[PDB]
């Protein structure tokens, strides 16, 4: 039953192909789970080496040939726009669930019964997640819990040593960027910078903004305290016509007369600028003056500003100008003709940072910046990329935790408890069907993949640590008290995630479970492969 | 590079259910089912098989072909053994069992295609077999009373001789009936004692002439000539017949008996002594009243002269089987020695003479009134050796079929020409419809498997099945104004070649089948089909 | 690290090869399990084809290439010399146990842990077998139970049509030899004979012995009622002069006279035999006289015996004479001169059966023959072989049941009940450690292979049948009642084996379980394959 010059797959060939692709992807991403996971190198033909552990980067930047694997990777990566994490969890769950489904199918279980069992187990797991979550306190002084969450999210992406530096920076940035009001959280006010000068361990937290374009003068101020911020939109530099042109002279008088045309406007603007500087902070002690001057500045005016102890910047970015307006409170002056002291803002310590290949200006220490900046440092492209990915992941995780007070203890407690609850509830209720028990057990076994992979990546044998955790879970359930039991990936024995400080996002786990169940159900329902369109 | 896998027993030709072995065996059996389909029916076509001796044999018998055909597939051997059982126990139905088994295995392919397991198929086949066997008892129209009358015998003789040299029945039936009547003894009011014996009838053929020149001789006819002065015995009744094993020559002695010749006078005396010893041995044989001598070994010239001098007829029978037949006909016992023909070992034959048939002389030991023997011989004549062989096979089958007319319902007659087949198909279809469960499909396919008989009858006659079969079904599938079917329910497949179209009632030709033959054929075919289907894996080796 | 002319398996290659070989053997013997199984066709290459279903015969006759398969077959063959059945059960259990062990090993479970778990589960299964058996009564009117056992044994080997013929035959044959007393059981008392050119359903039971040699005279009675059996070792053939003599003559008349004179020696013995016949019930009503005459008989003596209404045989095997010494009670007379009535035995109807190729004599209907004969009748070699194998298997099964009163209901109830009992007790106790749970679960799952294979062979779905059986068992347990639940291969639903009439031997199950566990442990402990001697 085939048309001439046609390609198709029948019988169980589709099942074999899907299972093989799922197992291959699961094996590829297995070593990236947990803080003890491995790092993969990616080269997209350009010859540049990039190291990362994020599931989205691994799936999107790696070429996949098997069409089923392509769909699995796309579905797993789609969770980034929903929760921002769990791609590797989704892939591992899909792979293990498909493996169990194939194993049961080899015994004669129809795929539809397996899908029905998966749906029932998904409902039961949603109920378990609802009954298992812990409501985080909304008190803004809970810095310890935020630090624990940041450490848990970061350890998966860093080498466990840069954590001590990065975790506090991210936690403080996320805590500060959230105003002391209901409102909402917006990470768009948190800027990330990359510098190739220093080592990654030198990263620090920046309270305000950093400006890249500045003036040059040997007498330019190096550190300015209690500075007023003036934003100007009119050029302060000599300008020429669009077509190449210039002024030619044969005598000093002609030189002066021709240079007068160029310097007239600059001098006119500088007159009022210096008048304003004298009016405010002219004689006041322990005060400074910083002028942004979004437009360009000629060296003559830079020297004039330097002789007046004025830190002059030039060619500032429009985005930086708006961020300065929102941070320093100063307004942008369209023309000096209407210059007034009310335009002046206020800022704390203003200083310049000198680098071999560039220079930076700091406008930090504002009264209410309502923004934060994180500076990333490194010596190699891959290190900078890894640091940027880790910082973004930590920012998103902390923001989500602040938005959603629901927190799920980690350390593998969630998955083991979910599997045990599923098994016990489905064995007791017996409410779905006798044959559906096959799919229920398949789902229960598949949900244990995550702790098994985490243990394997840490070098310990799952058969022992998981058995110990199961024994501790049985003991806790027999006891009348509430206790959470997990796996200590550093010691190898069991531990309580609520005491050690390991937590998992509620939304991440919920969406990962839903996506894994959906992908498994969709794939197990594929019977034949048909090629068409060419 | 491509490795081999899936076999763990050894390197051999492996057939497994996973690879469709159940269908491969069916196809292998079909390889000969196709041959056997065209053999059944009055218009069956011949097949030729060349023996290792360089002899060309033409026959329409499936069993004969199977005995000579090179069959190596073990599954086909099941049907070969089925045909052997049919030939051994029954006197007919060799092709019927093969055809039925092939059709059952073919419909098993349709059953499997629907997803039915072999076990349920076998169960349904067994149930349908039991139902069909029970129903066959109700298909009897007439019954043979076994009165040994030629007219009554013809009823069974005619259908058996058919399908082999069709159109010559007018003579073959008469010959077979005459021979059976001659051999059959007179008896009545008793069915426990067997009467017919196939071994009592012998078939001989002489080249030349045609079938119209054939005849039947009451007694045993031998192709050996007396080779002596006396060619036949006198007209006296109950001539004493002696059978000898030692060659008719000088009598020897158990102890000593060795004679050595050294002198010429000794040699002359030895020659004279040999002559005198032959004369004395013949005189001693004559003194015992021996009038006919049967010699199983060579005979000397002096022995011939002396035995003809005393008026004793000598007939040479070097064949051991011919000697046994002659001894059974006359009751004589072979004498291992010479000169001691004890009367207790002598037989009685009224007439012994040599007859010329087409130039070939034959000797017959027969009788008319006294010492009546139940042996008969059928003499066939024909210029073509192939026709002679075909007629001999037909006569042998017809004579053998008489053995089925014994006490165990041997005289039951069922409608021929496939009418019984149509009725059984309808009954099995009704039973399958009544039967619940998946077994209904198996019963229906079992019923369909019986449609071959009309199919083969139509095809062998050059008729289109698409026009013959549906007409027969419509004729049989009728509703009568009552709860009991009546009227012409015996319509079957016609030989055609005349009239306009349609079917005819078999009563015109009086063609009927034996109940025992049909039942045994059905049972054996079903057993063979079950055995074939019960195998899901076959081990074969290079041959 | 290898030597020439040798091949070895390293790492887990040996385990994979052994598992594959075991799976192949199981699939070979999977289809022939249960009454709904199929038959195997064997070709020896010489033109002989055997259609056999018994596992022992199939393994013995079939050639096996895989060394692991050879070892498994040889180990399973021990069942024939111990219990006589269960080879297929042993093979299936070994195959499923190895499948489960390999599946767990792929997860990192060491083979020794699996072996220890298998040993623990074997001990628990022995305890369950002890607690689960039913004690058979010693009543002499247990013929119904023997018929049920014979039917159960035969249905596995026959087409369900010859069962009605063989069940009563086997039951009567086994019961007659073993009276309702302690004594002992010896199947050698039951003779097995084969006859050709007969229908398969003609198989019948003979109370006494059947003699191969028949009469050679038309005047001998066809049937003799209440005959006296005479056994004579003196030859009755033509005898010559006791001293040196010969036949030197000129005419055969002198030789005939000498032979007649010498015949007096045989005539004298014939006179004594006829005198004995006349003296002992010569004319008494409902009496007869039969002579065995181990040695040959001259035709004249045969005629003399026939003319006196005496049925005399000749040229009989010495084994037949020894059997007759007990069957009929008569003695063998070494010398006619000492012949006396005490030598004569007694027997019932003596019937001679005429066959186209041979002639048999019946000496059955004896007061206390202490033996019986079963006549297997068939038209084909394969049919005769199948009938003989089925008869022998039924005889052995009934003998085992009689000798061992421990009876266990079959129909798959035992295996499912054992699996449930193990899954419960071993998990509730955990007497060795948690690590043995993998092997415990593997053994429990493997013990369920038999019912699944039976259901698959019967054509029904194993999942639904197993679910129904489990539901019925759960209902029985909740009702706090003792109930045996089996599988109905004809209807597809659950059934009670104690009511339908399906039973299994205690020894068969015990030995099968022990052998399967031992073979699985031995194969799973194979670390590598070594080759030497080439």
């Amino acid at each position: 039953l085939l048309n001439p010059k046609a390609e198709s797959l029948r019988r169980d060939a589709a099942l074999k192909v899907n299972v093989t692709s799922a197992e291959g992807l699961q094996s590829v991403l297995e070593t990236n789970l947990g803080p003890k996971g491995t790092l993969k190198m990616l080269v997209d033909g350009a010859g540049n080496i990039k190291l990362t552990k994020d599931g989205k980067v691994l799936l999107t930047e790696m070429q996949i040939q098997s069409p089923t694997a392509v769909l699995i990777a796309r579905a797993a990566a789609a969770q980034d726009e929903i929760t921002g994490d769990g791609t590797t969890t989704v892939v591992c769950l899909v792979g293990e669930l498909l493996r169990q489904a194939h194993r049961f199918i080899q015994e004669g279980v129809h795929p539809r019964i397996i899908t029905d069992g998966f749906e029932i187990a998904r409902k039961e797991s949603m109920k378990f997640l609802d009954e298992f979550k812990i409501s985080k306190t909304n008190l803004s002084n809970d810095r310890e819990f935020l630090l624990q969450v940041a450490r848990s999210s970061l350890l998966t992406k860093v080498d466990a040593d840069l954590t001590e530096v990065l975790t506090p920076i991210v936690t403080d940035a996320v805590l500060s960027v959230y105003d002391a009001q209901a409102d909402n959280l917006d990470l768009h006010m948190v800027e990330i910078m990359q510098m190739q000068h220093l080592s990654p361990k030198d990263t620090t937290f920046i309270k305000g903004l950093v400006l890249d374009h500045g003036g040059r003068h040997p007498d330019m101020p190096t550190r300015v305290k209690n500075a007023y911020v003036l934003i100007l939109n009119v050029s302060l530099e000599y300008e020429k016509t669009e077509v190449n042109s210039g002024f030619f002279y044969s005598s000093a008088d002609q030189r002066d007369k021709l240079a007068a045309s160029e310097r007239k406007f600059v001098d006119a603007k500088l007159k009022k600028i210096i008048d304003l500087k004298n009016e405010v902070c002219g004689m006041d002690p322990d005060k400074g003056f910083v002028i942004i001057n979004q437009k360009g500045i000629d060296p003559m005016s830079l020297d004039v500003f330097a002789k007046h102890n004025i830190l002059a910047l030039r060619r500032a970015k429009r985005r930086n100008m708006e961020r300065l307006q929102l941070v320093t409170g100063g307004e942008a002056q369209n023309s000096v003709e209407d210059l007034s002291p009310q335009i002046l803002g206020f800022s704390g310590l203003v200083y310049q940072e000198t680098i071999g290949e560039e220079k930076f200006t700091y406008v930090t220490e504002n009264t209410d910046p309502k923004s934060c900046t994180i500076l990333i440092k490194g010596s190699t492209h891959y290190a900078l990329a890894q640091t940027k990915d880790a910082v973004r992941d930590g920012l998103r995780a902390v923001a989500n935790v602040l938005k959603d007070k629901n927190i799920i203890p980690g350390a593998g407690a969630f998955y083991i408890a979910l599997s045990r609850y599923l098994r016990s509830a489905n064995m007791n209720k017996l409410g779905a069907k006798g044959k559906t028990k096959t799919g229920i057990e398949a789902f229960a076994e598949a949900l244990l993949v995550i702790p098994k992979t985490l243990v394997k990546n840490s070098g310990f044998d799952p058969l022992d640590v998981l058995a110990m955790v199961e024994d501790e879970l049985d003991d806790a359930q027999d006891s009348d008290e509430t206790r959470y039991v997990g796996v200590d990936l550093n010691i190898g024995d069991s531990c309580d995630p609520t005491i050690e400080g390991i937590w998992d996002s509620y939304r991440v786990l919920r969406n990962a479970i839903t996506g894994a169940t959906g992908i498994a159900s969709n794939l197990l329902l594929c019977d034949e492969l048909l090629r068409a369109g060419r | 590079q491509n490795p081999n896998a899936g076999l763990f027993k050894q390197g051999y030709n492996s057939y497994s259910n996973a690879d469709g072995q159940i269908i491969k065996s069916i196809a292998a059996i079909r390889e000969l089912h196709q041959m056997c389909l065209t053999s059944m029916g009055p218009c069956g076509r011949n097949k030729i098989i060349v023996n290792h001796l360089g002899k060309i044999i033409i026959t329409n018998d499936a069993a004969t072909m199977l005995r000579e055909l090179d069959i190596v597939h073990p599954a086909v051997k099941v049907l070969v053994m089925a045909t052997e059982q049919q030939k051994i126990d029954m006197g007919d139905g060799t092709n019927l069992v093969m055809i039925l088994a092939g059709e059952l295995l073919n419909v098993s392919e349709k059953l499997i295609s629907m997803g039915l397991s072999a076990v349920e198929i076998i169960q349904g086949y067994n149930m349908a077999r039991k139902f069909t066997l029970k129903e066959l008892d109700e298909m009897v129209v007439g019954e043979i009373t076994d009165k040994n009358d030629k007219n009554e015998l013809l009823k069974m003789i005619k259908p058996v001789i058919s399908s082999k040299k069709y159109g010559s029945e007018d003579i073959l039936s008469e010959l077979v009936s005459e021979a059976v009547s001659h051999v059959l003894p007179v008896a009545q009011q008793a069915g426990e004692i067997p009467y017919f014996n196939v071994d009592s009838i012998r078939v001989v053929k002489i080249m030349g002439g045609s079938l119209s020149n054939s005849t039947v001789i009451k007694g045993m006819v031998f192709n050996r000539e007396p080779e002596g002065h006396v060619k036949s015995l006198s007209e006296d009744k109950k001539h004493k017949v002696a059978v000898f094993t030692c060659p008719l020559d000088i009598a020897n002695t158990e102890t000593k008996g060795t004679v050595l010749l050294h002198n010429a006078q000794e040699m002359l005396d030895f020659s004279k002594g040999e002559e005198k010893q032959i004369d004395a041995m013949m005189k001693e044989i004559a003194d015992m009243g021996v009038e006919c001598i049967v010699a199983g070994a060579g005979v000397g010239e002096l022995a011939l002269h002396y035995l003809n001098r005393y008026g004793i007829l000598v007939l040479k029978v070097p064949s051991k089987f011919e000697l046994r037949r002659l001894c059974r006909v006359c009751g004589a016992t072979p004498l291992p020695r010479l000169g001691a023909p004890t009367p207790e070992e002598l037989g009685l034959v009224e007439t012994v003479k040599t007859m010329e048939i087409g130039g070939d002389r034959v000797t017959v030991f027969k009788q008319e009134q006294g010492e009546i023997s139940r042996t008969s011989t059928i003499i066939l004549r024909g210029a073509t050796q192939n026709n002679l062989d075909d007629i001999e096979r037909a006569i042998d089958d017809g004579v053998a079929a008489v053995k089925g007319l014994m006490k165990p319902s041997g005289g039951k007659l069922l409608p021929g020409a496939g009418a019984t087949e149509i009725e059984l198909i309808s009954r099995i279809t009704k039973y399958g419809e009544r039967t619940p469960g998946l077994l209904q499909l198996a019963i229906k396919q079992f019923a369909v498997a019986f449609e071959v008989v009309p199919r083969t009858l139509a095809e062998t006659a050059g008729l289109d099945v698409n026009e013959v079969l549906p007409n027969l079904y419509a004729a049989h599938n009728v509703t009568e104004p009552g709860a009991v079917k009546t009227d012409h329910l015996y319509k079957g497949v016609d030989i055609d070649g005349e009239s306009d179209e349609g079917v005819k009632d078999i009563r015109e030709e009086n063609i009927y089948d034996m109940l025992a033959t049909k039942k045994f054929a059905i049972n054996v075919a079903t057993e063979a089909a079950t055995t074939v289907l019960s195998i899901d894996q076959i081990i074969m080796a290079k041959k």
